[PDB]
């Protein structure tokens, strides 16, 4: 279980940002959040990453990921601040070659539509993988600043939330590789600008499943393997109690 | 003989609030003394802790609140808390915070009932964390953090509104200041039906205040909004 | 401790933009002036953060909307950034002086005389050119350099044990000298550009006269004023 | 008793600012001066005041405050050095609602005519009750310097002796609300500019009787209370012995 | 330790190139901005290593290629020197700012304001003259020598534990605020010469802004700029 | 009296990198507390440490090796070693390193065979010296510093590259950097026949990673290149 930064991800303090009780627990802690991942063919291009927020996932329901009462207990309390520990599965036989890189990456906008707003869950479906272009190695699609009529408005060419590919090792991870394992085993602690930060708008972590060596196999042999995962927060501390989110 | 001296990029450069001395022009001046005045104010945390009026549009501008006899699911009252709200220019919470840029602490609503003596009913006290829309139905104030004051010792109830927020501090003149709107919510919100007795008049009075807490905190001075002199 | 009283106020902010001296200097006479009275206007800045009309404590603030031909008009200081800020009565406080010129390449020189003394307003003539008498005295002259700045710490000099930043009694006998205090001030400074009266020029050189409080100490808890609602 | 700035009040050293023996005491001095002061009614509209200064009432007898021979006292010394003790009481029963607010304001001109010198007695009862106008919460009543033809007269716009009516409660105060109580204790000690101010001339304290929530009573039931006070200098000091003011 | 973080980004580097205020500046009004709106473009530096776009906090960085005459040109900064060897996701350090001027003999000064509070636009008429409210304040408006150079410490003000060099939330809700810290700056500055209203000139004097990051820590590491294979 | 300073012939120089401090201007700030945050960077050699992927041409390059089924006496793949070699500069070796002047330390190739599991072979890792015609030959292979690695429990070989050079340190940025030409070459030669089972995919990938070794240093950081913004 690869931990990130600390020996134990588990241990987290109260936050210094509040003045009231925290919500530490809800109704099941110790289960899992299992959901659905789109499958990895031949035709899936090396770098072809596909993220998953984190807590994103939880709402929009990314592959069927159903929070349960986390998604309700989130919806009911303003700052929330946990670490995440994830578990992707995918049945790689020896019938196949290929490597995923599954890792945590900290404060990327990789589900955001080089062109517009936040992803659906119907354009998660056609594009199955999501390639990496120009864009998400400039960084230049996450979303730009309407300026007005006013200024005129500038060649983007850069933006700070890009994806250098061949750097992506450097978070925490671990190569699903075709003859070492057929799971990772990632457990990460809070990080934020805040000591906690929001529940309905944060994207502290973001599971990323990339391939780096393309899936090839025989032809009548076992043939393209299901990407699953598994979600679980560690020691939350939701603040702010209040009603349902609008 | 002469000490070799390098002097520096910022040579010359007259910096307002540089933490320093300057040379003394008409020294050796004894004052007279102050040993008679009482109440010296070493600290303008000891004015934030003063409660002091709040204001209600109903510039003539109310610091009760009239209390209808209409017993309805919407609240009698509820502003925003946020020290740029305009229920707080003429506090000394907000009259002092808003000339600095950050504070950190409880703001701390004092009540007082202005009607009759016996009158009997319960209030709720519902302060909210800052959510997409304001909460309006007592069902909405009731999961929300509360506070049930009663018409009976208490005709003075103060309400510690917590402090919440994903920073140390937080902006002291922002509309926004955090994710999507207003900072929260404070709502008085009337709980059963207020007996007032005939002969006593109906439709009673809620005075506010508005203090601050033993904790509240404030940072980084800035220059003021000179616009109280026009 | 950034509310810390003593570190507030400890900073420097501007007061008055005064016209430097190019000749003997008629200090302006008391109120009431009847026209017709040759005197030099607005180059005396009294130093203090109540209000201030014609280099002489004032009761109100008083500003120019529309300023017309008839008339002379007078030079009104204020300190915006003490009064939003200052909730209370009395302030004893040693007062720094910088005196920044607003014109490219001035050598000007700083007068001041205490909290009740005058100015010396007359010339001795030196050598066939009329030298005043502010250039010399007992009290500090400083001198700037070509394209420098005066700055120098002033002592709580007045014979009031502190300065009222408000005040109701009456100085003088009653009927509109009331909330006038007479002995509020750590003195006044004036700016005078060191050539005799034959080398006056014909241009009107202001310069810029900065305060920061040094050892600020406030007593009796009092208001803010009052933020309007439009 | 609201003890004002100290434990206590009475405690007094003579003035520094004086090289004679102080008059510490006069032919009475452990008794109160009632005055009347006038009725509050439901006209009356939220934040009009009404202001009774020290010692500025013992000499124009405000409401009949006889001063005894403690005016007689006073128009006899020159400086003059005494910390207030007032008492303000009204009939507020159980058929009103409403709340005073009787604070002791330091250093404030709000006897003046937002438009000359100083208030008459005859003024002071056409009005009955001060309204706080935008005079009084810019300070735009304060007497203006006589400036002179010489000088343009200047748009004076703001004063610092003003009100601010929502911040009168950091003065020594108690609210005479309608339910808690019927009458407060306000007790002050000297303030002052100098150790020892002026006697015909000074202003350090002013008692003020301020309507936060208007009076509301029904009809027929108990109509209209009375407003009384009771000031009572306590440790005075009395320098520069002369004869009766002129 | 050439590669220690303290050690690496404590040295000066250059951030924006604004020009200098002559006037009471309008600060320019919150995205978007429709046409005819009068306000004063590019004057003041958001000092921050992320991407700023007409002094604002920005997504994304942008240059012009081929800027044509319609529409009106955006100041844009960036740190190029701090995200390529920026590895890390969040970066708190104290600023050291140096205001270099780009003018032959330019007296100029520097104001600042701090990471939340906001530009105080407007003037008061001392001595028939526009004084702006930017002479004063209770922040540091540093003065500069003719021909000086303005330095000074600013300290990690903001509301923020730390600058988030990366940054995927939104700070506001969602459509096209991803991604945007708000309170990621030490603040904004902007040069103005400390003459008033009626002595603005014709040119267009220019001012450069230099950043050092004094006791630089950074927290998890991250990625680094794709360089092209061209 | 005065101390006689003579200042020197650097007087008034703001100097970019000067080891030394400035005057405060807005001191007294208690920032927020960063206690919370884990993974604090100290050094960045703990980034260069960490095994990134290499890039390939065969702007889409490759971090892998195909391993094309046909033997022969030339290497598989044979990239030469230097920091500024385009298959570097997407690594946080090549990234970091070039943002600096000079290095010291032993570049560490990790391999990783991402091929069937009951593959079985041997390949070769052979490091040469800066010779002047580039190693092709297997025979010319086993002469430099070699390594066998074998497809067995080792899918994963780490080989260090050691540090030869005339000087203690090497230039960062430059195509020679030594004697005749291009500092060395890593060359993964396969040495038996590879034996892939059928229904097992044939030419399988080898995936490259470029860490440092734990000796590895870095020295004086230059200006960066900030072409990776346009």
């Amino acid at each position: 279980v690869l931990c990130a930064y600390v020996e134990d991800p588990t241990k987290s303090d109260p936050p210094s940002s509040s003045t009231d009780q925290p919500t530490t627990t809800f109704t099941a802690i110790d289960r899992w959040y299992t959901g659905r991942l789109n499958s990895w063919t031949k035709a899936v291009k090396t770098f072809s990453f596909q993220a998953v927020p984190l807590p994103g996932a939880f709402l929009s329901r990314q592959g069927g990921l159903n929070g349960g009462a986390f998604t309700a207990t989130l919806h009911r309390h303003f700052l929330m601040k946990c670490g995440w520990q994830v578990q992707v599965q995918c049945n790689l036989t020896q019938f196949h070659q290929g490597a995923l890189l599954v890792a945590m990456v900290p404060e990327t906008t990789l589900d955001v539509k080089p062109d517009g707003k936040a992803k659906s869950l119907q354009e998660l479906n056609e594009e199955q993988w999501v390639e990496m272009s120009d864009d998400y190695r400039t960084g230049k699609n996450m979303p730009f600043q309407s300026l007005g009529t006013y200024y005129r408005p500038p060649n983007w060419t850069w933006g700070p939330n890009f994806i250098n590919p061949y750097q992506v090792t450097v978070f925490p991870h671990q190569i699903l590789n075709a003859r070492t394992s057929t799971s990772v085993d990632i457990n990460v602690p809070y990080i934020g600008e805040t000591p906690t930060q929001s529940s309905e708008t944060q994207n502290s972590w973001t599971l990323l499943v990339m391939v780096l060596v393309p899936l090839d196999y025989k032809e009548g042999a076992t043939t393209d393997p299901e990407i699953t995962f598994s979600v679980r927060p560690t020691s939350p501390y939701f603040n702010g109690l209040r009603n349902r989110y609008t | 003989g002469p000490i070799p001296t390098a002097p520096r990029e910022n040579s010359l450069m007259f910096l307002s609030t540089t933490p320093d001395d300057t040379v003394p022009a008409y020294g050796n001046v004894r004052t007279p003394p102050v040993n008679y005045l009482p109440g010296e104010i070493t600290d303008l945390l000891q004015l934030a802790r003063i409660p002091t009026l709040m204001a209600f549009g109903r510039d003539a501008y109310v610091p009760y609140v009239a209390v209808p006899t209409q017993f309805d699911d919407k609240p009698l009252i509820s502003f925003p808390i946020t020290l740029s709200d305009p229920v707080y220019q003429n506090t000394l919470v907000g009259a002092i915070s808003s000339n600095f840029a950050n504070y950190r602490g409880c703001i701390q609503i004092t009540l007082t009932f202005c009607g009759p003596m016996m009158a009997r009913g319960k209030f709720l006290l519902s302060y909210s964390p800052p959510n997409g829309t304001q909460p309006q139905t007592l069902s909405e104030a009731m999961q929300c953090t509360y506070s049930i004051w009663d018409i009976g010792l208490n005709s003075s109830w103060t309400f510690v509104i917590p402090y919440i927020s994903p920073s140390d501090y937080r902006e002291t003149r922002a509309i926004t200041n955090s994710v999507y709107s207003a900072d929260g919510w404070f709502s008085l919100h009337k709980l059963t039906k207020i007996t007032l007795p005939p002969d006593c008049p109906q439709s009673p009075c809620i005075l506010f205040f508005a203090s601050a807490g033993e904790d509240y905190t404030l940072r980084l001075p800035v220059d003021c909004n000179p616009s109280y002199v026009f | 401790n950034h509310t810390n009283v003593k570190f507030l106020f400890d900073r420097s902010r501007l007061l008055n933009v005064i016209k430097v001296l190019e000749k003997d200097a008629v200090f302006p006479r008391p109120f009431p002036t009847a026209t017709g009275t040759q005197q030099d206007d607005g180059y005396f800045c009294l130093l203090t953060p109540r209000p201030t009309v014609a280099s002489r404590p004032a009761t109100r603030f008083g500003l120019y909307v529309s300023p017309s031909d008839s008339g002379v008009l007078a030079n009104t200081s204020l300190d915006f950034n003490f009064y939003s800020l200052a909730c209370f009565t009395y302030f004893r406080s040693d007062l720094e002086v910088t005196v920044v010129s607003l014109e490219p390449d001035l050598e000007f020189a700083v007068g001041w005389f205490p909290s009740g003394s005058e100015y010396q307003a007359s010339s001795f003539v030196y050598d066939q050119l009329h030298v005043p008498y502010h250039f010399t005295g007992r009290t500090p002259r400083a001198f700037a350099s070509k394209g420098g700045k005066v700055s120098f710490v002033l002592p709580w000099n007045s014979v009031s044990s502190v300065l009222p930043v408000r005040w109701g009694g009456a100085s003088k006998l009653s009927s509109a000298t009331r909330g006038l205090p007479a002995h509020a001030d750590w003195g006044t400074i004036y700016a005078f550009i060191p050539r005799p009266n034959e080398k006056k020029s014909t241009a009107v050189k202001h310069v810029a006269v900065y305060i920061r409080y040094k050892n600020a100490r406030a007593w009796c808890p009092s208001m803010l004023p009052f933020r309007s609602y439009k």
